[PDB]
């Protein structure tokens, strides 16, 4: 099988700028690449096939280029419906192969998060299960990490979590992790703490709570 | 306008069956090659299969070939795809395309053992504050949620579920207020979950 490489997975932008982005071949694939445009609502449009040709009812500002292994999508300036996600694929051999996607986001300063720890309630509780909910509010960039300790002990495994699309007025970023215990081994424990990192923290920011105070 | 219509997505338990469709129109439908390709959620594009005018040329990805039946009705503008055995790995959206130069929206596979199942909505309390709800235990996808009936709507984020290892799906929503609103102004989040015709309406305090 012939593995397409797009090896940014994120590419920061701003509105104006000319973006490029990069997929290779693991052989050669004659110029048999098409690229395509996921909007954020998913839907999907052919953009360039065969390397270079512009498909009909695309923009002229998107171009493409390359040969044997190595190909590039060029955005000469980049407008608002362009912030989207970007797969190349080929069609030289069965079966066709795509590249992982190049989402595209617009560039912002660091802005570190706020972050708020959100005990379980008593209603929860109740039915047999504790959740515990960690907030990071508004920050740039996406990278964030979340790290749950339950009386020092780190926790791994069981908490999930989830991020915001980028923000329309602000370029920011929000993101919400639960940690799921049973209500018995909740009432174990005193202190329930998350700890963030980010670009925009100097130092990682604990935030916690002891139970039942 | 080149159109492609997909349907005959829904809910499927682990080991069952489908058939999804695509109907064309705007184009001669008997002169094009067709395609399938699937997409799981927060994953890439993965191609299907592709099958020419006349159907005696019909190629698959070789992971899919004993799972899969690719076919057409040219009669019936129609291209299909068969689905057996499907498992949870096969949950995706499947989206039909003439060549690879017009792709229909999509349809939606779900595969899944769980049982439609209203949320659970629970407070979380504030003590700028942030507060929220947290909607739990539902399926299937979607929930909506609003804030005051709609007349909060800055400061708000509403979370993407998380698939829970119940087969359950979690989400959160959110909003940042002033401290000194917290004494006197209500909140209220709405969250309807339209698939078990359930609606909560959860008052959140300190």
């Amino acid at each position: 099988d012939i593995q397409m490489t797009q090896t940014t997975s994120s590419l920061s932008a701003s509105l104006g700028d000319r973006v490029t982005i990069s997929c290779s071949a693991s052989q050669g694939i004659s110029n048999y690449l098409n690229w395509f445009q996921q909007k954020p609502d998913g839907t999907v449009k052919l953009l360039i096939y065969y390397t270079s040709s512009l498909h009909s009812g695309v923009p002229s500002r998107f171009s493409g280029s390359g040969s044997g292994t190595d190909y590039s999508l060029t955005i000469s300036n980049l407008e608002p419906e362009d912030i989207a996600t970007y797969y190349c694929q080929q069609y030289r051999k069965l079966p066709y192969t795509f590249g992982g996607g190049t989402k595209l986001e617009i560039k912002r300063t660091v802005a570190a998060p706020s972050v708020f720890i959100f005990p379980p309630s008593d209603e929860q509780l109740k039915s047999g299960t504790a959740s515990v909910v960690c907030l990071l509010n508004n920050f740039y960039p996406r990278e964030a990490k979340v790290q749950w300790k339950v009386d020092n002990a780190l926790q791994s495994g069981n908490s999930q979590e989830s991020v915001t699309e980028q923000d329309s007025k602000d370029s920011t970023y929000s993101l919400s992790s639960t940690l799921t215990l049973s209500k018995a081994d909740y009432e174990k424990h005193k202190v329930y703490a998350c700890e963030v990192t980010h670009q925009g923290l100097s130092s990682p920011v604990t935030k916690s709570f002891n139970r039942g105070e | 306008e080149v159109k492609l219509l997909e349907s005959g997505g829904g809910l499927v338990q682990p080991g069952g069956s489908l058939k999804i469709s695509c109907a064309a129109s705007g184009f001669d439908f008997s002169r094009y090659w067709m395609n399938w390709v699937r997409q799981a959620p927060g994953k890439g594009l993965e191609w299907i299969g592709e099958i020419n005018p006349d159907s005696s040329t019909i190629n698959y990805t070789p992971s899919l070939k004993d799972k899969f039946i690719i076919s057409r009705d040219n009669a019936k503008n129609t291209l299909y795809l068969q689905m057996s055995k499907v498992r949870s790995e096969d949950t995706a959206i499947y989206y039909c395309a003439r060549q690879m130069g017009y792709w229909g929206q999509g349809t939606t596979l779900t595969v899944s053992s769980a049982s439609t199942k209203g949320p659970s909505v629970f407070p979380l309390a504030p003590s700028t504050a942030a507060l929220g709800c947290l909607v739990k235990d539902y399926f299937p996808e979607p929930v909506t949620v609003s804030w005051n009936s709609g007349a909060l709507t800055s400061g708000v984020h509403t979370f993407p579920a998380v698939l829970q290892s119940s087969g359950l799906y979690s989400l959160s929503s959110v909003v940042t207020v002033p401290s000194s609103s917290l004494g006197t102004q209500t909140y209220i989040c709405n969250v309807n979950h339209k698939p078990s015709n359930t609606k909560v309406d959860k008052k959140v305090e300190p």
